[PDB]
DNA sequence: GCATGCATGCGCATGCATGCATAATGCATGCATGCGCATGCATGC
DNA sequence: GCATGCATGCGCATGCATGCATTATGCATGCATGCGCATGCATGC
């Protein structure tokens, strides 16, 4: 074992020495800024890299490994005892919290002597003063664990896991320090929290109290109270680190102010934790002895091109997939044997908003939401707000399922109205949908692909080799930039001029008159013409152009003739 | 507590006994390999054979078997002996080993039902099924603490159920120091320990018929946590004992038992070289033709069990895309032509085999369902029939009788292999990649000749697109292929166990010569051994074949030849579409019949044996 | 988490304090002398020069008090129980704002005897009845025993048997009071199991100790009536007024007249017809 | 009870102090040839001069005036390990070793009359007569008893006056096996130590004429035994501590003071 | 040497601080299961 | 495809074994010392 005070004087030389990177092409004072914005309200939690202690000191790092908490308590008195150092100003704005802060610091230094005997429950708990919180960054070097595998070997340790999220809880505020008051003095009374149920106090044991003897009784204030937000996070298996035969396990995660409302439910996120029990008071069991649950404190938490390049051939189908992941509804019919559902998979795993659904095993509450214990929790469709859902075997689906969709669809929210729950859902998400071989589909859909098996000799024989050489090299034969030249595409927003209007309309006009020639047509409307100006648009967008142009216009209808024909 | 005993004769000479019993120098015993097993392996326990135990030591079995606490105490102390007699550096790391047992226990073979008083105290042996577990919980074993005011640190010490009773003077967790200066718990410096607790029942098939079962409580320590799930087939050693009631005025006198287990158990190269080598395509013939004796010809139906018993490869790329690599086959055929004892023999020679007919199971109970824990009010996932069977096989007789939507579940494992769930509040993608067996009658009772066969059949093209393989089975009444048959039967028949007296009621690689079961003729020719049989079914399971440049051109020549051929197939009609899984299941064949012959690529011959597979099994006159 | 506690914090504050502030302020402004030559600092040189010599006691007079104040004169006179304990905890403050910078190591402030002292005349021991209870006597006298000096506890600690904690600094009562061990262990168990009936054990070697002494005081001889046997009385001294009288001296001594409190016991003896009677002493 | 400390600066500092005091190595200190006289003597203990700690250790040397128990519980951890260091076959004979105080005390040289509160947990020095003396009497330390009917025999260990306070849990002498089987006590394999009792007065020609006289209570343990004699002038060294009282619910409060002696000097 | 004085000496009473002996009953909590309700799935015609 | 049956499913009440919480007073014993007695030693005259 080592004092404490040397490690302590080593972390405080760590944060004034480094003076290494910059993104800029220099050398900067990174860790001096980050101080010097702490000193004011300029930066209210502070991230430490355990990669960059490691350069100088490795057994600093290891030591923090398996004792986290005391050094990340060692880490936020240094860090304090810095802070009047680096402050060079006073604030120039200020809240209540700070007004507290001054109010107390400028009467302890107008009342105390630094003479006078101090006795230790007459100082300021050091966390109640304290306004900046410090987090670390899980090293480099040390590899993520599996949720099956932390066990009691790993209680006290620090660990970093990567997991899917399920469940989320909203953001309500926890206690940190109690703050009382007497009933007879001006005296203020500290009570620290450390566990999940306290026993607020009644006696004053203020100094005047005592000495008058005076039973004065304290009460509590939320004004002088510290809290902090808190966050209940539940995670889960990916599928790949299942054992065979077995079921995914779970996990408990607590998350911190800062690193509140960073994750959403079905996201994929990796987490850097401490991993810590929780003594268990309760109901009698079998075993005599002190048992306890486990759960994690998180410290930080992170989340024309070629389309599906495996598949062979539909290659409009593949444009229009792509404008529809562009944006401004999509419908596949196919015979047994054409890969629709490999489409649908890769569109799922292409977006960053995504959700699959396969038929009856998501259908009714895995669809729209339900209450649980009470807070309301939603389904695939709610999940995929603002971003694009899979359906496959859509035929095979409930009714319910269908009008849910529909109004998914056409109104783009979502109402229920059932024993206990009475709500409005927001669904602002676009469906594509794959089928086997009806006037539903043709007037409430925009697009619809309909993929028949000619076999013809020559495709049939090019279908063959492609799968021959996916099957044996791996590798079609010769994400993330796509997904950022999305991004950047969807910032903009092209608008249509007047002029080109007349064109369009005439264009409009002109093609319904084929449709009313043409007597074994099924659907023309302005539905039609809608689903046009919104593809015009989104080609716009691909361009990046300001103002509407003629190629698009012809694109959307020469896409509109391939999948009518 | 200063007492201390000096001489106790009975503990000094079983530790001796022990000392001996495990020297392994003058002798051809074995746990000398083991123990260095165990430090090379990280573990920290033993498993002795009970049986040997009384082979060379009766009186120690009979102590051990009738007392188990003092006894087990000693074995431990022996083992600690021995560890740091053969590496003392090894024996630091751990505070004391276990002992496990094993071996025919005899009298103490007790169901849950035949668990008595009268074996208190004692090491039993119980054979049951799990129904409850519980979550995984720490259990502090040395607690540290430390005193900023007083720069001091110190250590606790716990041992609860190391003693048979406890005192309230232990198992005070410390919080002040001895000048009411507070203390910080440091969770890093502490020890401790998992725990979990389960509950096994008697097997429904074990029990008398009509009534009520009867179950035990488990509990389970560090080393054997996640040894045990629910819905599990198992077999646990160990003692039982009694459970100490809190402290009390007035007792009923009624204990409550719980038996601590020891032992968990999940119940279940030169010569296969040469074989291989010198036989290669013999290898799968007379795999195909030695598949099961009892059973007369259908050659067909052989080799295709025998490509689901080998397999394809399952493959996976850069775009995290995943290929199927499973096959499937559904027979049709008229009654008495034995799809049941195919299914059967199956079953009794796959690893994995779950049988689930018709009605038997439905939709819910095959694939997965998601219950609401009362206890905590969360979501739990229970798994189906074809969940539990991955990397398996599911054998569905009487397939026609399957309801519409359960077969619309099936779709999702016959074609990626997984299982999506989802319920709000909880959602998973589950693995259930797995084979699948099937016999279905023809609707009319007995197949129609005249009519062709999607009438008889009376299933749609997705359907019969999702499965590999379609057989047709028919019982022509040839009066020589009768008088085979009736030959057959008979010999089988009349047959009767070696070492059995005639009217009393009830590894070579090549199985001997017999007079019956073979027959004169066949005295040319030998059959495999079945254990053998399943040693290379292994064996060649584990090994991954490629396909070659040679082959490829020729099968998608094959594929596009069929396709056309479409139009010149007039004289007969076809079973099966032809669709892009034919051309897959064309590579999967191919691999499997490469898996049959030990090899490293797939080379043309077996690429014509699963095109004649598909030609005999696609078309029918 | 279930395993720390923390404990409680407090801050400085933002009529009996005041009364202590009063004495504290007579202390340390108090002054003798005349106009022409300046004035003197009695009380604070006195305390500075006794603290550094190491002799902690000091002796007041109650004319300068009065001189300085009437009301804490007029209030010590009759509860001198309370005023004396804010009297020492304001000579003590005072001590330690006349000698804060003393050698390293000796940080520990100790605890100052105030002693009393007067012109005003005596009045006779007969003269003691019930109306003079709890009130400042002066009596003279002549000493005729005194017993050895023992030790007393003014603060103890106590253990308890099962879970081995520990209640610390408890105040004892001066005087010939003693004290009730508690029957309760005052910890939070649950889950565990209880502690027994009456758990708590003195620690001898945690406590602090002072002198004590008990004398006997006879009537004088010079005022004793014609034919009537001498009354006596018990007399009882406190740290630093120990072995400074010696039997035979003749002494006049200002103190509080008082009564035993050992709890309220059983009469002994063959001899019961006093009820109530609880022996007396100063 | 499980409870183990793991580190402490003051002790482990304190017992440095005195093996380095104690070495006599590169200086020309004379202790060496002092436990070696012990060892070739039999004699199981030692007497240091409280002046020469002082001289080469001053801050030792007030802490152990100033705090007695722990710093001499220091002196005899350091006194095993030299004896152990030099021949530790001699010291598995004894148990623990003592330390005896020498030299001029100074303003803690106090007479029977003169000790005080003031000097409570400290090592006093005091000159006086002895007037009363004790028989000796055996007593209990370690106690072995055998079981003739399971052939079994164990030991307990007792330790009263090596912790401050003791509770009912321990002293209590065994007498039944665990299945009520009886005990024979067994003499010879046990361990008692002596121990007496005298009594010291301030000498007439000291005290103040026509006064009467005070009187101190010491205790004398196994070594020091057969040192005294009634009516004899002796100086004694050692500890003033307080007297722990029995259990009861209601204290007076006060204790019995009773000095324990470490070194006893016919002057 | 005999007559007298007398400092020493011994046994049983009371007074007073410490110390010793005693010793079941009533109220609260979690596990098992009935009873009313709405959703939802499956099965006919 | 629409009308009906119905095995599954959920939430709040009571009943019953274990388990939890409470809690000073009166009587006995050894140390100190007075009071009556007989022996015995020492000191005069
Ligand atoms: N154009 C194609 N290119 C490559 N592979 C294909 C193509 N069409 C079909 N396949 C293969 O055929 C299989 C089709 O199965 P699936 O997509 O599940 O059919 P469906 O989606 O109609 O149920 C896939 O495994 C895929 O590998
Ligand atoms: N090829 C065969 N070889 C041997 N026995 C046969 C054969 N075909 C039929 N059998 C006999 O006929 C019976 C058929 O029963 P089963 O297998 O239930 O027929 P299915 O499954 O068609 O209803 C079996 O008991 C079997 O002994
Ligand atoms: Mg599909
Ligand atoms: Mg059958
Ligand atoms: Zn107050
Ligand atoms: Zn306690």
């Amino acid at each position: 074992l080592k004092d404490y005070a040397l490690e302590k004087e080593k972390v405080k030389k760590f944060l004034q020495e480094f003076y290494q990177d910059d993104e800029l092409g220099k050398k900067q004072f990174k860790y001096g800024n980050q101080l010097v914005r702490l000193a004011h309200r300029e930066q209210v939690a502070l991230y430490v890299d355990l990669d960059d202690v490691a350069e100088d000191d490795p057994e600093l790092v290891d030591s923090i490994c398996e004792n986290a908490r005391r050094y990340a308590k060692l880490f936020a008195d240094a860090v304090q005892e810095l802070l009047p150092q680096y402050k060079e100003r006073e604030v120039v704005n200020k809240d209540v919290l700070d007004v507290y802060i001054e109010h107390r610091l400028m009467m302890e230094q107008r009342s105390r002597d630094p003479g006078m005997v101090r006795s230790p429950q007459n100082q300021y708990p050091a966390e109640l003063m304290r306004r900046f919180e410090l987090y670390f960054q899980g090293p480099s070097s040390n590899k993520p664990r599996v949720i099956r595998e932390v066990r009691a070997d790993s209680v006290g340790k620090l660990v970093t896991v990567r997991g899917i999220v399920t469940r989320v809880s909203e953001v309500k505020p926890k206690m940190v320090v109690a703050t009382y008051t007497c009933d007879q003095c001006g005296a203020e009374t500290y009570q620290p929290i450390q566990s999940p149920t306290f026993m607020p106090l009644i006696m004053c044991p203020s100094q005047e109290c005592q000495t008058n003897r005076s039973g004065g009784r304290l009460y509590l204030q939320t004004r002088g109270s510290r809290f902090i937000k808190f966050q209940e996070m539940k995670m889960q298996e990916h599928s790949d680190q299942v054992p065979v035969g077995n079921i995914p396990r779970s996990i408990t995660v607590l998350v911190e102010g800062e690193n509140t409302r960073i994750a959403q439910p079905g996201d994929h996120v990796s987490v850097t934790g401490i991993f810590l029990p929780i003594l268990r008071t309760g109901f009698r069991q079998v075993v005599q002895g002190l048992l306890s649950e486990t759960y994690l404190e998180a410290h930080r938490i992170v989340k024309a091109a070629s389309i599906a390049p495996e598949i062979y051939g539909h290659e409009d189908v593949k444009k229009a997939l792509l404008l529809l992941l562009v944006g401004g509804n999509i419908c596949l019919m196919g015979d047994p044997g054409v890969a629709k559902s490999q489409l649908l998979s890769y569109i799922d795993r292409l977006a960053p908003r995504s959700q699959y659904t396969t038929g009856r095993g998501s259908s009714g509450v895995g669809l729209t939401a339900a209450v649980l214990r009470l807070t309301l929790e939603g389904g695939a469709l709610v999940l995929a707000d603002q971003g694009v859902c899979c359906i496959d075997e859509f035929d095979k689906m409930a009714e319910a399922d269908r009008t849910a969709i529909h109004e998914v669809m056409e109104q783009q929210t979502i109402s229920i109205a059932k024993a206990g729950i009475l709500t409005t859902l927001n669904a602002r998400c676009s469906i594509l949908a794959a089928a086997n071989p009806p006037a539903a589909l043709l007037s409430r859909f925009d697009l619809l692909w309909l993929i028949q098996d000619r076999p013809d000799r020559d495709n049939d024989l090019r279908l063959a080799q492609h799968i021959t050489y996916v099957h044996q090299h791996s590798r079609q034969p010769p994400m993330k930039l796509m997904r950022r030249y999305i991004a950047m595409c969807r910032e903009k927003q092209p608008m249509v001029p007047e002029s080109l209007a007349d064109y369009i309309t005439a264009a409009y006009v002109e093609m319904r008159r084929e449709a009313w020639a043409s007597k074994d047509a099924t659907y023309t409307s302005a539905r039609t013409l809608l689903a046009i100006l919104r593809l015009s648009t989104a080609l716009a967008r691909l361009r990046m152009v300001d103002v509407v142009e003629k190629e698009d216009v012809n694109e959307a209808i020469r896409l509109m003739e391939m999948s009518k024909d | 507590a200063g007492t201390v005993v000096l001489d106790d004769v009975e503990l000094r000479e079983a530790q001796r006994d022990y000392l001996d019993f495990l020297d392994d120098e003058e002798d051809q015993g074995i746990y000398q390999s083991k123990v260095r097993e165990l430090i090379s392996d990280n573990q920290y326990r033993l498993i002795v054979n009970v049986n040997d135990l009384r082979r060379k030591n009766e009186k120690r079995a009979n102590r051990l078997l009738n007392n188990a606490f003092e006894e087990l105490v000693a074995f431990q102390r022996a083992l600690k002996d021995f560890v740091a007699s053969i590496d003392a550096t090894y024996a630091k790391q751990y505070e004391e080993f276990y002992v496990g047992l094993e071996g025919s226990f005899g009298s103490k073979h007790v169901s849950p039902r035949t668990l008595t008083s009268c074996f208190l105290s004692c090491v039993v042996c119980v054979e049951g099924i799990v129904t409850k577990c519980s979550l995984v919980r720490p259990k502090v074993v040395r607690s540290v603490h430390y005193c900023p005011a007083t720069k001091k640190t110190i250590e606790r010490r716990y041992s609860d159920l190391t003693t048979l009773v406890a005192f309230p003077s232990s198992s005070v967790y410390p919080t002040k120091d001895e000048e009411n200066n507070p203390l910080e718990t440091e969770y890093g410096l502490s020890v401790y320990k998992d725990h979990q607790t389960i509950t096994i029942q008697e097997m429904p098939e074990k029990a008398p018929a009509g009534q009520l079962p009867r179950s035990v409580d488990v509990i389970l320590d560090d080393d054997l946590v996640d040894k045990a799930k629910p819905g599990d087939r198992v077999q646990v050693v160990g003692t039982y004992r009694c459970l100490p009631g809190k402290k009390g005025g007035y007792t009923s006198g009624t204990f409550r038992t719980v038996l601590i287990a020891c032992n968990v158990k999940q119940m279940s190269i030169a010569k296969i070289k040469k074989f291989s080598k010198t036989r290669s395509k013999d290898i799968f013939d007379q795999l195909a033709k030695s598949l099961a004796p009892s059973i007369h010809g259908h050659d067909y139906v052989k080799k295709a069990i025998l490509c689901l018993l080998l397999g394809g490869v399952e493959r996976d790329l850069e775009n995290g895309s995943h290929i199927r690599g499973d096959i499937n086959i559904l027979l049709i055929g008229d009654p008495s032509v034995a799809k049941s004892q195919l299914l059967r023999y199956v079953l009794c020679t796959a690893p994995r085999a779950i049988p689930t007919t018709g009605r038997g199971s439905s939709g819910v109970g095959l694939t997965a369902a998601v219950t609401t824990d009362q206890e905590t009010g969360e979501r739990r996932l229970e798994a189906g029939a074809m969940v539990l069977a991955d990397r398996g096989v599911v054998c569905i007789d009487e397939f026609d009788k399957m309801s519409d939507m359960d077969r619309t579940a099936i779709h999702e494992v016959m074609e990626q292999g997984r299982v999506t769930i989802a319920k709000a509040g909880i959602h998973a993608r589950l693995n259930a990649r797995c084979s699948v067996l099937a016999a279905a009658n023809p609707v009319y009772g007995r197949y129609d000749q005249y009519k062709t066969p999607m009438e008889n059949i009376g299933l749609q093209d997705s359907l019969l697109s999702r499965f590999d393989l379609l057989f047709i089975m028919l019982d022509q009444m040839d009066p020589e292929q009768d008088r085979e048959i009736s030959d057959h039967v008979l010999r089988m028949h009349r047959y009767r166990a070696p070492g059995e007296q005639d009217g009393d009621a009830m590894t070579q690689i090549y199985e001997k010569h017999d007079n019956l079961l073979h027959g004169t003729k066949k005295k040319k020719e030998k059959m495999v051994s079945a254990a053998f049989m399943k040693k290379y079914i292994h064996v060649a399971k584990i090994i991954k074949p490629v396909l070659t440049q040679e082959s490829a051109t020729y099968i998608a020549e094959e594929y596009s030849r069929l396709r056309s051929q479409d139009s010149m197939s007039s004289d007969t009609a076809r079973t099966s579409p032809v669709t892009a899984r034919t051309l897959e299941t064309l590579i999967r064949l191919a691999t499997a019949h490469a898996k049959a012959r030990m090899s490293k690529t797939v080379d043309l011959q077996d690429a014509e044996e699963a095109v004649e597979l598909v030609q005999y099994a696609y078309f029918k006159k | 988490s279930g395993f720390d506690d923390p404990g409680i914090f407090y801050s400085d504050s933002f009529r009996k304090s005041q009364l202590q502030r009063r004495f504290k302020e007579f202390l340390r402004q108090y002054r003798v002398g005349t106009d022409r030559t300046g004035f003197t600092f009695k009380y604070r040189d006195e305390l500075k020069r006794h603290y550094n010599l190491g002799e902690y006691w000091i002796e007041v007079e109650m004319e300068d008090l009065a001189s300085f104040d009437e009301d804490l004169a007029d209030y010590l006179y009759k509860q001198p129980a309370e005023h004396l304990q804010l009297l020492e905890e304001a000579a003590k403050e005072v001590a330690d704002e006349v000698t804060r910078p003393r050698p390293s190591g000796e940080e520990v402030l100790q605890d100052i005897q105030v002693m009393l002292k007067s012109d005003a005349s005596p009045s006779s021991i007969r003269s003691l009845k019930s109306d003079m209870m709890s009130h400042l006597v002066k009596i003279p006298g002549i000493i005729i025993a005194a017993s050895a000096v023992r030790a007393k506890a003014t603060r103890i600690s106590i253990q308890c048997r099962s879970c081995r904690n520990t209640l610390t600094n408890i105040a004892m009562r001066p005087g010939l009071e003693g004290y009730a061990l508690p029957r309760k262990c005052n910890t939070d168990q649950a889950g565990r199991p209880k502690c027994p009936l009456d758990p708590y054990f003195i620690m001898p070697d945690k406590c602090k100790c002072v002198d004590f002494q008990t004398l006997k005081l006879q009537e004088l001889p010079d005022a004793v009536p014609h034919g009537e046997m001498p009354r006596h009385m018990q007399l009882y001294c406190d740290r630093y007024l120990c072995d400074k009288v010696v039997p035979g001296n003749r002494v006049t001594i200002m103190g509080i007249y008082s009564i035993k409190k050992f709890g309220l016991t059983t009469s002994r003896g063959r001899d019961r017809v006093g009820v109530g009677i609880r022996s007396s002493y100063i």
